[PDB]
């Protein structure tokens, strides 16, 4: 298949190619050609860490491929993965030279933990790309922030503030059907994570935990659980008390 | 073909980042200029003519051909797609003999008909 | 020049492999598709017009110039030879002013002679 | 613009090195040929037409735009600048419809005016 | 020298270049340009391991160079080299990222052993290339299957089953005038190798050794020798009893 | 800014671009396009090691970039740096694959020593490039000979002996305001270096030290000093007795 090219005709975006243009179409400079990365976010996909990770999977025998893109979209949700095997060996390769994190992320979901990782590289199960800094890869690199997305190619017609917040999670059984996630409050206080939980709810609950003083006050690990009664939540652009009952389990009602 | 967005949703606004231009003072010197995080400009485009929602569908539909291209190349990192499109554009229009007034031939003799239609009034204009 | 095979022998059939196209289902998704070993298509070409034996001689005779090119470049891996040939093809035909009916100028006004040879029957056709 | 050398000094002679060509015997075979140190030819150019002193100023003034280009690319090593210039040259002249006798259109019908100015002596030459 | 280009004219292949074409010649797409790798095999060169290795040699001071090619020929004979120095250090470099073995090899002649290796890289003494997976290199990489060949460039006119067998050898004095080869039957049974021996003869003799039960049945190394009386053999496309007499020497008459 | 292009018109060099040419300008081959590296030397900059090193500085956060160039100028002065931190860790990265020293250097000023090196890479403070073998880099690589220079791009109109001498120096406080340099005569005899000292004066003084026999004749370090009275010196292309008085200090009057 020939790689499609976007062209504006009759006040609408058309898919075409350079072999299918008419003499009136004018290309006077390579500046008129542009590559754009668009975020899966903008098509309405679930962005919570549980939903997002199930779109990725390990596979051997397929060499990684990288394609550049010149312009991108600000992301609400990005991901940054540090996954090892139970024996402690790395599941993802170090970022190759010159590959940097995606440059505009409102929330960086940083996931550390373990899984079997039954394959040499982690690919997108839907054929999408992992978008880094103006480089789109078929595979995930270790510890390197990315947005899920896809790339478009265009013929142009010739003519505030950046904040970012890292949300940390721990995971077991990563990349399987029995994966479990914990939202990290400090190194000893965690909240059991649900797909329902938005970033701002997580940041809210984190803040209430610190201020109300419900962090672990022990050597041991304190895991909070949020029972279904309370509401947490629509796409991003269009929009209590705690008791211990024991590791140390508890409940936020 | 015209592009039909068939996604669950569409964010109709494109808050984009890209790289730039006319520098200020010494800011073009790598030693003095911005770090990797600070080379980006930002803009906002709205969905006039449905171009943003169309663009999202276009990127989505491009993926199959792009992936098949990446599968078949041995370059680890591909930077040449747009340059090759530019070459193929030129080869389409100028890769063979251009037969004037043919449909695959982009030369207009509109004025140069007029320049010799004015030259019908050259000799048998003044055919005294 | 025409190519003269001067090898000890020639295998007149080309059992070739290459990469491909229209995928089946999800097979274009790298996660689901073939491994490195399974991306190849095969074909067989016979020696019609002596093209196979000529091709073997051509590859052989290309080696000196190719090696001298590789000696002089600093790219570790060279992917741009064919793209540069395409550019040089265009520069040869269109790199300067195209003087119509000159030998280095690829525009045919054959029909556009006819379109104004029909226009000799325009005014002194009907010169009443 | 014309180039004005504004350097503290200028060495008006260019003792240059570059890579080459017609080899001798087996010298094109990498196994038998020169090492990295021995692939260079040398020459000497003097400052006729002030080209050497102009060239030094040109390289100096190119640096800002070149550095800004390097800041914005993600290629670790850039080999494509001249090839892209060649493409942009072609797109400038042939990227749209070429209106004959327009200022941005590089086709000369000088002889092909003569070929039909000779053809005014075709029919009402011999209009017996 | 300018890189020649193959073009079809007057029902024959011509060598030309883009600067030497006439307006009738039409190039309407970069798809019309193609690079092809052709195998030295197809020109009639001896493909036995002794003959093939003497075409390769070590040299310092010359940086390796790689050029891609898009299409190749199925090979009868490929080679895969694991050579070290007597002190055990590697003679060949590891395959760079993204360089894989030649994809179509009826016989992979895998050679392990030692030589002096008096140079940083192994080059083709006749100026040919080592063909890998759509990448042609001036030098040999360690443990990476290749075919010897050359590359052609073409302007096109605009319009079963794969089996592979690994034959293992051991070598001493590799890359010299006093190189000696052994065909490996198992880790303790070897046959002294001659240039006369075709792949199918080697596979035949191997099979007869297993079935007749003439493998080494000891801790020690059993080397069989084949005296000149028997026939073994023309290019590939156009076409007993054993006694010990001793390491342990023997003879196959 | 668009990258300027040099073009000859009216018997003078003009700066232009492919978008600013007239139909009479003819580009018939990519061979007509050429990149040239020009040496800062040729603009009259001081080339002595003290002056040259103060044009370079360390900086973090800026990825290195490399651009190729096809033709260069013979240099009188090149530099080759081996700088470590006081704790012995390397300040400069190893030369990437395929990056070799500048090919034509009358004098290679080889500097070894220490500095703080307060940044990941050493850049040119004036925005110039470090020229290597047909590759121009924004940063300095360890132990790799370079010339300082800049790159030009040209549209052409379509138509002895090489000697090199290594001068070795040692440095402390490299890359600061309190840097000190020593010219190395042997591993135990050094001369305190001044910006005034030309290469040929250094080679002269070295020779006189050997012949007069004023090298260190001890286990210890002998540092000679040259008082201002004597003359040493204009650009390169247009043109005694010793007493000890003590490490071991001395004076060359
Ligand atoms: C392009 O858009 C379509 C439609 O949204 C995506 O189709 C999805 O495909 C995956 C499998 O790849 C399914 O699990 C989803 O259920 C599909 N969604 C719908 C609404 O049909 C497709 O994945 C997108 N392509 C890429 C590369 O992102
Ligand atoms: C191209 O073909 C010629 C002819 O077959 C090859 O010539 C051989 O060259 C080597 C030395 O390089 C000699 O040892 C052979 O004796 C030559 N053979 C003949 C028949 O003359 C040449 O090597 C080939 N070139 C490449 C790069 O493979
Ligand atoms: C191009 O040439 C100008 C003029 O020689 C250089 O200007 C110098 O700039 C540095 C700072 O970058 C100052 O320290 C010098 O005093 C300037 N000299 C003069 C005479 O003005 C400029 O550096 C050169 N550009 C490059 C990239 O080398
Ligand atoms: C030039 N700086 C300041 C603005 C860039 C905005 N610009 C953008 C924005 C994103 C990607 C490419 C481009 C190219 C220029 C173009 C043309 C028409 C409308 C928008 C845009
Ligand atoms: C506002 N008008 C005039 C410019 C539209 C440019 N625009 C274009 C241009 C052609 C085709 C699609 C699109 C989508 C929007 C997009 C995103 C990034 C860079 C350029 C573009
Ligand atoms: C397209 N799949 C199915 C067949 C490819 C065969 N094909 C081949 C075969 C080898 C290399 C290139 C090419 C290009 C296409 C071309 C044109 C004319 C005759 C043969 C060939
Ligand atoms: C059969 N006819 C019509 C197609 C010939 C295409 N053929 C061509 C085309 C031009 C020049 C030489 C050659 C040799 C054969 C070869 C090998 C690989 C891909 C393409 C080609
Ligand atoms: C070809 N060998 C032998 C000489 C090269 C001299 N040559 C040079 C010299 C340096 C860089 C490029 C070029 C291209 C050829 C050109 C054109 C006009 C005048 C000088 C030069
Ligand atoms: C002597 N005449 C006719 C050739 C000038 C070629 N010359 C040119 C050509 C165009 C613009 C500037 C320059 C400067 C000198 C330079 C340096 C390296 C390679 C080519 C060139
Ligand atoms: C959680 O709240 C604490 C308390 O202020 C804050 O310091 C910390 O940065 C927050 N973490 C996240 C991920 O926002
Ligand atoms: C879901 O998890 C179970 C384990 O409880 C596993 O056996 C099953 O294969 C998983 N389903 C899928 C579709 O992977
Ligand atoms: C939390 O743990 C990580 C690694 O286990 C460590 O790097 C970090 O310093 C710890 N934070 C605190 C506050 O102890
Ligand atoms: C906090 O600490 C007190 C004693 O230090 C303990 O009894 C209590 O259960 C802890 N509460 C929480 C919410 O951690
Ligand atoms: C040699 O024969 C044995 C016996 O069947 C077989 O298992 C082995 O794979 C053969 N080796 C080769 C290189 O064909
Ligand atoms: C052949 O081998 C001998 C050793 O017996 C060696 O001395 C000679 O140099 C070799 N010949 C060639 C041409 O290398
Ligand atoms: C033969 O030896 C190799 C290496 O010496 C080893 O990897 C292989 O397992 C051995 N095979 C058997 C059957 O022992
Ligand atoms: C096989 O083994 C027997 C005893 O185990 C030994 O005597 C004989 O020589 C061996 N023969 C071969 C062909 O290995
Ligand atoms: C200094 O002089 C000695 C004496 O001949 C010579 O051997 C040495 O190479 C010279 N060093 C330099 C850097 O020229
Ligand atoms: C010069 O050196 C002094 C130390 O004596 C230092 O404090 C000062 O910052 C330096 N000047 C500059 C401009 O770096
Ligand atoms: C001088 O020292 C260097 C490293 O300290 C060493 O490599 C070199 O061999 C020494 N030279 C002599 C003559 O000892
Ligand atoms: C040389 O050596 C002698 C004794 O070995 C010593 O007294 C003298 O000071 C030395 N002179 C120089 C110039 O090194």
């Amino acid at each position: 298949r020939s790689i499609p090219l976007g062209v504006i005709h009759n006040s609408a975006l058309q898919v075409s190619d350079v072999d299918k243009l008419v003499c009136r179409d004018k290309l006077s400079s390579t500046n008129q050609l542009r590559s754009v990365g668009l975020n899966l976010e903008g098509n309405g996909v679930a962005t919570d860490v549980p939903s997002a990770t199930k779109r990725w999977g390990f596979r051997s025998g397929v060499p990684p491929k990288v394609v550049n893109y010149e312009a991108g979209e600000w992301a609400e949700n990005c991901y940054n993965l540090e996954i090892k095997k139970p024996d402690g060996s790395e599941c993802l390769p170090a970022a190759p030279d010159g590959i940097r994190g995606f440059p505009r992320c409102r929330y960086v979901h940083k996931v550390s933990g373990t899984g079997p990782c039954a394959g040499d590289f982690a690919f997108h199960k839907e054929g999408a790309f992992f978008l880094y800094d103006r480089l789109a890869s078929t595979v995930i690199y270790r510890g390197t922030t990315f947005a899920e997305g896809v790339v478009a190619f265009l013929i142009l017609p010739q003519a505030s503030g950046y904040y970012s917040t890292t949300i940390r999670y721990q995971a077991t059984g990563f990349g399987t059907n029995e994966t479990e996630y914990l939202f990290e409050v400090d190194n000893l206080t965690y909240v059991q994570l649900e797909s329902r939980f938005t970033p701002q709810f997580l940041l809210q609950l984190n803040e209430t935990i610190y201020t109300s003083g419900k962090r672990s006050n022990t050597t041991g690990k304190l895991i909070w659980k949020v029972n279904p009664e309370i509401d947490t939540t629509w796409a991003f652009w269009e929009t209590l008390s705690f008791t211990v009952v024991s590791x140390x389990x508890x409940x936020x009602x | 073909e015209a592009i039909v967005n068939a996604q669950p949703k569409c964010n109709p606004n494109l808050h984009y980042w890209t790289t730039q231009g006319a520098a200020i003072g010494l800011a073009w010197i790598p030693y003095f200029g911005p770090a990797a995080e600070g080379i980006y400009i930002e803009g906002l485009m709205h969905n006039q003519d449905g171009l943003i929602c169309g663009l999202r569908q276009l990127a989505n539909e491009t993926t199959q051909a792009l992936q098949l291209f990446l599968r078949a190349t041995t370059e680890l990192r591909t930077f040449s797609i747009l340059n090759r499109k530019a070459i193929d554009f030129l080869l389409q229009r100028w890769g063979g003999t251009c037969h004037i007034l043919g449909p695959d031939c982009c030369i207009e003799p509109a004025d140069w008909t007029k320049n010799i239609t004015d030259k019908i009034d050259q000799i048998i204009h003044d055919f005294v």
